Parts: C-alpha cells; structure tokens; sequence
C-alpha cells in the first residue's frame, strides 16, 4: 500500500476537509448569548478544529466526488470518519448494530448468523485503507494542477 | 489580548489575500468585490499576558498560535468598486504599522 | 399538542407555586467577572434550567450520555437549552 | 416569513395572464433549498456544505437547475396594503434578466 | 477599550437599469421599465433618435 | 444646465456655501484640478497681506447621503475674475447654475 | 418576375463625417424596405476601433487627481471614450501619448503606430497648466462591435486586472446618426422606380460604401438560413 | 391544467376538494414514487396530478379505492 | 360585485378606441373585402386606414 | 467578429396553408428587422395570379 | 427570402 508520510499528508488534507464538511450541517447544538459570554470571557481548555479555504474544500469535494461516488458504503463511512470525528471502533459497534445475517463460507460448515466485531473491524480498516489508496493519486494530481494565483501588481 | 491587524490570517487563502499588502490593508486602488476581505483582522482566542515563570519557559519553549477566531472586514454582499482612501486612525501609545 | 379547548381561569396561590421552579430571591442577574448567571437571581440556571446544550454551568456534565440529571455542584439541571423560555 | 423578497415594479406586455418576471439572483436567493435538493439528487454535489458553496459561487449549472426548478412553481405577489382579496395573486414565474 | 480604526472608502459607479426611478420637475415621476436599443427608437425625418 | 430654467438657479449655486466664489476679484495665476491659486487686483488689496488666495477644493468626500462631494473648476489658466464669481462648480453645478 | 436590380451610384461626401451616399434603382415598395433595414442594420452592428483600457502613469483609480492637469482623470477618460481612431492592420494596438509643458493635450499629439490612423487632430483631452506637468499614459485600442461595459468586462475577465489600468467603457460602433429618403428615380422609361438616399453620418473612421456593402453582408448571411432551411 | 384549471373544477364540482384530492395524488407521486398514468412531458408532479383530474382519472373515491387495493394486495 | 377586474386600463383602451372609431373619408372609402384577414393585409400594406 | 446563425427548430403545421416557422436565436434586434422585410416584401412585391 | 436576396445580391462582398 502507500508509505506513512503520503499517508500522513493524506490524512492531514482530508482530516481538514471533514472538518470543513462538518462546519455545514443542518443539526446543530444552540448557545444563547450568556454562553456566549461565558466562552468569551473564560474559554474552554480544547479550542475547535481548523478548516480549509473553501478552495482546497470544493476541490477534495469535487475529488472524492470523482472517486467514491460508486460506492455508497464506503464514502458513508468515510464521511463518518472524517467529518463526524467519530473513531473506527465506533464505526464498527454502529455497523455490528445494523449488520443483517450474510451467508458466510470461511469458517466452519457455513452457518448463518450475525457477524462479530472483529470482522466489523476488519472490514472498516480494509474499506478505509482501500478509499485512502484510491482517493491519494487524483488528490495529488489535482493539487500540482491548479495555478497558483499570486498578490495583485502595480502597473503605474 | 489585543485584536492585531495583520497578514498572518489562519485558514483562508490566496484568492482572499491577493490585494492586502504586508500590513494587513487593502491596497488604495484595488477594485474588490462581494466577500473580499478588506482589513486583515483576527481576534486571540488563547492568551496574551504572561507571568515570569511564563516568561523563562518561554525562552525554553517558545509561543503558540492563539490567533483562531477571525473577525476580518468584508465588503457586504453586492457591494462593489475600487477603494480610494484608507484611513488609519489609532491611539496615542499604540505603536503603529508600516501602512500607517 | 391536540387540545380542544383554551381555558381561562384565575390563578390560586398553590397553582402559581405548582407552575414555578425556585423562589428568586435576588434583585442582581448575572456577574461581572465571569458571566455566569447568578444564584436565586433574575436570570439563575438552577431556577430557569442551563444556559448551554446539555451542560452545567461548572462544566461537570458535558454530554447527552448524561440525558437528565441534577448537578450535586452547582444545583443546573443538564437539559436542552429551550427550557429557558 | 422566511423564502420572501422584495423589489420594484415594472412593465412587462410580453407575458401571458399569469407570469410574472422574477430576477436571476432574487430568485436563486429566494429557491435556494430547492437547488440544494435538485443538486443534492442530480449528483453534482455531495454534501450540504458543497451544495451551499456552489450555489453561492453561482455556477452556470446552478443557473440551469434554478431554470429546472422554478418552472411551474407559482409564487404570490403581495402588495401592501393589501384592501381587498385581489392584492395576493399567485403568477407562474419566468426568469428574467434584471 | 480602541486600539486603532480602519475607514475605507469604496466608490460605486452606479449606472440606471431597469426599475431605477426617474422624475421631471412638474411631478411626472416614473420607473425605467426597459433600455430600448438605439435601431428601435423613433427617429424624426432628419434622423436623430428619441 | 436645464435649458428651461428660472433665474433663480444662480441664486441657489452661489448661497448653498457648496462651490468656491471669489472673495477677492483678480488674475488667476495657478489651475489646479486640487486647488486654484489667484492673484488679486491691486485695488481690492490691502498693504499688509501679500495678496494670494489658495482655495482648496474638496475631491471626492463622501456626504451624508452617500453620494460624492467633488469640485472641479471651471476658470480656465489666466483669466481675470471679479469679486462674487463661481470658480469651481460643485457636486451638480455648471458654470455657476444649479445642474441637478 | 419583373424585378431589377440597385446599385451605388453615387457617393458624396458633404464633410469629413458627414457623408450622403445614394442607391438606384429599387422597385415600387422596396425602398422604403432595405432602407429601414440597412438602417437598422448600420446602427446595431458595424464595427469599428475604440478606446478600451487606458494606464496613467502614477494614478491608480480614476477618482484621483493628477497634479498639474486640470481635468480630473474621469473627465480625461470620458474624453478619451470619446476618441475616434481607425486601426489599419492589427485588431489589438497599444498608443502612447506623452506631452509636458503648458498646454492642450490635442488628440494629434498621440505617438501612433505605422496602422494606426486618428481621425480627428483636434480632439483636446487634457489641459496642462503647470510648466512643471507631465502626462505618460498607455491607451489600448481593441476592435469589435456594439457596447461593451467594464462591468461585463469585469465578470469577462477571468484572469487578473492590476492596478493601474482605468477600465474605460467601449462604444465601439462608428454610425452615430443614419436617415434614408425614398425619392423619385429617374428611368427613362419607367416612372414607378424610387430612388433610395442614405444620408450616413459617420465617426471619421469607416468608409461608406464599405459600410453598405457590410450591411448588405450581413443581411445575406441572415437571409441565408431563410433560403436554406424551409 | 398549466394555464387554467377550469375543467378540472367543473370535473370535480368543488376548489377545495380538487386540492385536497390533487394534493394526496401529489404525494403519492412524491413519496411512493408511483406511476403517473399520463405522459409526463418534463413537467412538475403537480401540474401532473391536475393533468390526470383534468383527464378525469383521479377522484377522492376512486383512489381511495385504489389505495384500499394497494393496501388488501399488501396484506 | 359581479364584473371583470381583469379589464383593459387607459393605454389598451386608447388603442380600441382609435381602432374602432370611424372617419368620414380617410382612405379607400366604400369597397368591398372577403374578410378580416383581407382587411389586416389591407392596413398593413397602406392601401387603407 | 462572427454573428449568431439561426436555427429552424419548429415548423408547426397548423393546417394545409397554415404555419408558425419558430426561428431562434438571432441577434438582439434582428428578429424585427428580418419580420418587417419578409413582411413588407410579401404583402406587396411577392408575384402570382388572380 | 430569394427575392431579397437578389435585390441585395449586387453589393456583396
Ligand atoms: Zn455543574
């Protein structure tokens, strides 16, 4: 598969990209005005999470559009992974919820019955590393062909 | 602490920042537009003042960024044209800028 | 939220006891150090519920993990914030 | 009431008994849930935040899914003070530029 | 509690488009309902449109 | 200029205190589009001043309706004008009459 | 099938601009026809040359004041909107005017280029007052047709626009002011043919005849999808 | 049905009744995605469900009836 | 009450007016026409007004 | 400097001797000017018999 | 559109 500092690159684009997903939800918690005052005069110990510059956003955007809109499944749990915070544990624990019985071959005479966490895990993990290699390659590529767009000059 | 005006405008880029200068101010002539940034401005969300303990582990470590909430003047939406003065009016101990 | 009928009527004592939820005892509302409401005031979170989305005001309960509870700290009940008004 | 705007009046002799004029960014101001819907479904935007900020960069696919989605969408034309009942009526709008 | 104010001046050129209002001095007011090109306008007999 | 008008228009472009009237009648010696510079008649001069008026004129100040302030002369290089005369004709003025 | 056919008989010209220009002979009910639509047809769509960016030379906006002019820069670029040039060659030229010293800034006095010829010497752009005063700007000349503002140029414009370059407005037709007359022809043996007297008014720039016969052009190739498709 | 609605009203006898009757075919071909029995021609499936009661298709009794069928074959 | 509000107003009723007045002996006086169509063709051309 | 040739998208046959010959786009101002050329030329020069 | 075409055919291009 990749190397770790790809990956880390990688990571780093898209963990700000959910971020910036994130920052445009319909649900989200109120705050009246006295809160408002009370994290203005004594904040919080852990500030927020930073966000693209809309540029960088609509063309990760338009990136993973090109590459996971085939796969309904694994962009879901990307989603959930990078906008929503939310671990690959917790990610697992959600699909062993809702996991529906699948006829199975690989351990014993082929019995049905409700897939464990360990497989849930496992095919999180591949489902993510696999998303990660497809989406890298136009990712960087997309990235070295954009025109850097420079401060504004003087003529006269 | 005190809102800086400035260049050094976190999580936001070069289609924003191409007509402010060094000093965080647009440029007298520069034809903006609906969501142009105007003056460069960002709030500390962190701290400013410090006390001596603060100060030695700051020669050891260092600083922080602390700059995270951003309040920059925009131009309204539909508002448009080109900037023919900027004035830069501050206060008496302020120490001021390279625009002013 | 299906009702037929709007009834009017005056109001007993006992019946304006049983609508409250604290007696405020304070003429001051909120501080000036820290703005956090203050207690038995005119704008007090134990009395009229929290000021944030399912947290207290010393910031023990943080979370909807702890949907309903009364804070033994501070006396603000972890609710939504719509029970301001 | 929110999905409302507001504008001057002119004369339009080219239209039929039951259109009415409405401006290109008026009514992208005025439709835009919808357009988050047709651009949501048609797949050119994946989530609400991309949907939002293509809309607000006004993209010439944005402006052929506005014409796809103002058509046959009647919208009243109030006039203040409205004395008598003839003062709201509902008009099937056509875009214009203006 | 004032550091220092920024003032900018933005100076927009606004020219009349349909639906700016226009008025003589006798109270004839009215709104501009259309620009009708210059091949359109009625001309006189020497030539000069309206 | 309206090509109907009253009379009265000379009137109001002189006693608003919008333009730039001569104080004192005389030669102008210097036409700027930022100030005029005119020498005065040697009768309507006293022994003790030198005798050089600078009228600076306001370019482009924003009023109170938004609209623009801006006086641009109409007294051409080397041209002698009397006591009370328009010299730089204002926001909607021409040559001295009310233009709106 | 009795139709005959017109032509440019004769061209005469009563001023630099102004410029008479007679057809003949037409049919009865056909003057009154191709002279309503060559006249609609020569105030839309001819083109011509205008002024369309101009760079002075230490002015950033146009709503500043230069020292040493006496117009102000908006008076300079309505001035220059309304200069009138005919570019020979090129389709995309840059002039160059410097002039200092007291002084009119005639429209003559403009550095032009081998193709590039002004039509009207007395053109007065500017005035210099101080002995002092210079004026260094860069006019560009585009070609096209019909009206082009700097606000569609401005949302035309995908690249950048540095500061400096006063966006001037461009009226790029040349025809200001066109009037037919439908006259009686004389035909030695037909007395219901009616002569057709344009009486074009011009910029200076365009030739006439080459005006009618662009008119005619276009027409054709208007009429052209008529003739073909049903 | 696109400019007048006029032999619809006379179809169903009542203003009211048609909006309701229209609104719930309406909503059947928004929700349930069920088939409009006229040809659609790119128009809205509100000018659709007055289309198929200015054709005289859709009636409070008739697809109430066609409902209940829905509801009996589902059962 | 019982009347169209939906009625021409002041500039369409100028024109019906002008239209369906009649003159004394303005143009082409006194002929014969097969119809509507014939009498628009004839305004149109200028043979009559 | 090309203009913006038309294309015959409609020919709603009405009847035997009926038409609407829908013709579009053209240029701003010369649906107008083609009508009333085509117009005047058929009411009075198109020949025939009668 | 024939008609009109022959009578502007003689100044073309
Ligand atoms: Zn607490």
């Amino acid at each position: 598969n990749l190397t770790k500092e790809q990956h880390e690159w990688l990571n780093g684009w898209l963990e700000l990209w959910g971020a910036w997903v994130y920052s445009g939800r319909l649900e989200k918690r109120m705050s009246s005005v006295i809160a408002k005052f009370m994290e203005s005069v004594e904040p919080g110990r852990v500030m927020t999470r930073p966000m693209c510059n809309d540029d960088d956003g609509m063309l990760i955007s338009q990136v993973v559009d090109s590459v996971m809109y085939i796969d309904k499944k694994a962009f879901g749990i990307l989603l959930s992974y990078y906008a929503h915070g939310s671990s690959k544990h917790a990610i697992a624990s959600y699909y062993h919820r809702v996991a529906r019985p699948r006829k199975m071959l690989c351990r014993g005479g082929g019995r049905i019955q409700k897939p464990s966490l360990a497989t849930c895990r496992r095919e999180v993990d591949e489902i993510l590393n696999a998303s990660l290699f497809m989406i890298y390659p136009v990712l960087d590529s997309a990235f070295k062909n954009r025109k850097r767009v420079e401060k504004i000059k003087h003529v006269a | 602490g005190p809102e800086e005006i400035t260049a050094d405008i976190p999580n936001v880029g070069e289609a924003a920042l191409s007509k402010l200068d060094e000093s965080g101010i647009v440029y007298i002539g520069a034809e903006v537009t609906g969501g142009d940034i105007l003056v460069g401005k960002v709030t500390p969300k962190g701290e400013t003042q410090l006390t001596p303990e603060e100060k030695l582990l700051r020669a050891i470590f260092g600083e922080k960024a602390s700059d995270v909430k951003d309040s920059s003047l925009r131009v309204p939406n539909g508002v448009s044209g080109t900037v023919i003065d900027v004035q830069v009016f501050t206060r008496d101990g302020v120490e001021k800028d390279k625009r002013a | 939220e299906e009702f037929d009928a709007i009834k009017i009527a005056l109001a007993s004592p006992d019946m304006i006891r049983s609508w409250s939820f604290g007696e405020v005892k304070k003429p001051e509302t909120i501080n000036y150090r820290t703005f956090k409401p203050e207690r038995d005031g005119l704008f007090c979170a134990r009395i009229f519920g929290p000021v944030k989305d399912y947290e207290c005001l010393c910031g023990k309960y943080k979370r909807l993990k702890h949907r309903g509870v009364i804070c033994e700290k501070c006396g603000v009940e972890v609710t939504q914030t719509k029970v301001r008004r | 009431v929110d999905y409302s705007g507001r504008s001057v009046i002119t004369v339009g002799p080219y239209l039929r008994l039951h259109q009415c004029g409405l401006p290109k960014k008026m009514a992208l101001e005025l439709f835009k849930p919808f357009i988050y819907g047709k651009l949501e479904l048609r797949g050119l935007a994946t989530t609400i935040k991309a949907a939002k900020k293509m809309v607000e960069r006004e993209e010439a696919v944005v402006w052929d899914i506005l014409d796809e989605v103002i058509r046959e969408h009647p919208v009243l034309l109030n006039r203040a003070p409205t004395l008598h009942r003839l003062g709201i009526q509902a008009f099937e709008p056509v875009l214009i530029e203006g | 509690g004032v550091l220092k104010i920024v003032k900018v001046y933005l100076a927009v050129k606004r020219r009349i488009q349909p639906g700016d209002k226009m008025a003589g001095r006798h109270g004839n007011k009215g709104v501009i309902s259309k620009i009708n090109p210059i091949e359109d306008m009625p001309y006189d007999e020497n030539g000069t449109p309206v | 200029k309206p090509l109907v008008g009253t009379g009265m228009e000379r009137a109001v472009a002189v006693d608003s205190g919008v333009t730039a009237v001569a104080k004192r009648g005389g030669v102008v010696q210097y036409v700027d589009a930022s100030r005029i510079v005119i020498k005065v008649n040697e009768d309507e001069m006293y022994p003790g001043e030198a005798g050089i008026d600078i009228y600076n004129l306001t370019k482009y100040t924003r009023s109170n309706q938004n609209t623009c302030i801006n006086q641009m002369p109409c007294v051409s290089l080397g041209e002698p004008v009397e006591r009370g005369d328009v010299l730089a004709d204002g926001p909607s003025t021409d040559l001295g009459e009310l233009a709106l | 099938t009795e139709f005959l056919k017109p032509r440019l008989v004769d061209i005469e010209q009563v001023s630099s601009t102004h410029a008479k220009v007679t057809l003949e002979p037409l049919e009865r009910g056909f003057g009154h026809t191709l002279g309503n639509a060559l006249r609609r047809i020569l105030l839309s769509s001819m083109p011509g040359c205008a002024v369309t960016e101009v760079e002075i030379d230490g002015v950033l906006h146009e709503y500043s004041t230069k020292e040493g002019v006496q117009e102000d820069i908006l008076e300079i670029l309505l001035n220059l909107k309304g200069l009138a040039v005919r570019v020979q060659g090129k389709d995309e030229v840059i002039l160059t005017l410097n002039k200092s010293g007291i002084g009119p800034v005639t429209a003559a006095d403009i550095t032009h280029d081998g193709d590039v010829e002004i039509v009207k010497p007395q053109h007065v752009i500017c005035h210099l007052t101080d002995e002092n005063a210079s004026i260094s700007m860069r006019i560009k000349v585009q070609r096209g047709r019909g009206y082009v503002p700097a606000s569609t140029r401005i949302h035309s414009e995908e690249d950048e626009r540095p500061i400096g370059r006063l966006l001037v407005d461009a009226c790029y037709s040349p025809v200001e002011r066109i009037a037919y007359n439908v006259e009686a022809a004389r035909v030695e043996q037909r007395t219901d043919l009616d002569k057709l007297v344009i009486e074009m008014e011009t910029n200076g720039t365009i030739d006439p005849e080459e005006a009618i016969r662009r008119a005619a052009t276009i027409l054709a190739e208007q009429l052209e999808a008529f003739v073909d498709l049903r | 049905a696109r400019v007048t609605v006029q032999d619809a009203v006379e179809k169903i006898g009542n203003r009211f009744d048609l909006v309701l009757v229209a609104a719930r075919r309406a909503r059947q071909m928004q929700v349930g995605g069920k088939d409009p029995l006229v040809p659609e021609e790119n128009d809205k499936t509100t000018v659709i469900a007055l289309r198929e009661i200015e054709e005289g298709l859709i009636n409070n009794q008739i697809l109430d009836v066609r409902e209940r069928q829905e509801q009996q074959e589902q059962e | 009450n019982g009347e169209p509000i939906i009625v021409p107003s002041q500039d369409v009723v100028l024109g019906l007016y002008y239209m369906t007045r009649d003159c004394v002996n303005a143009k082409g006086e006194g002929m014969v026409l097969t119809g509507p169509k014939e009498a628009e063709r004839l305004y149109r051309s200028g043979l009559a007004s």
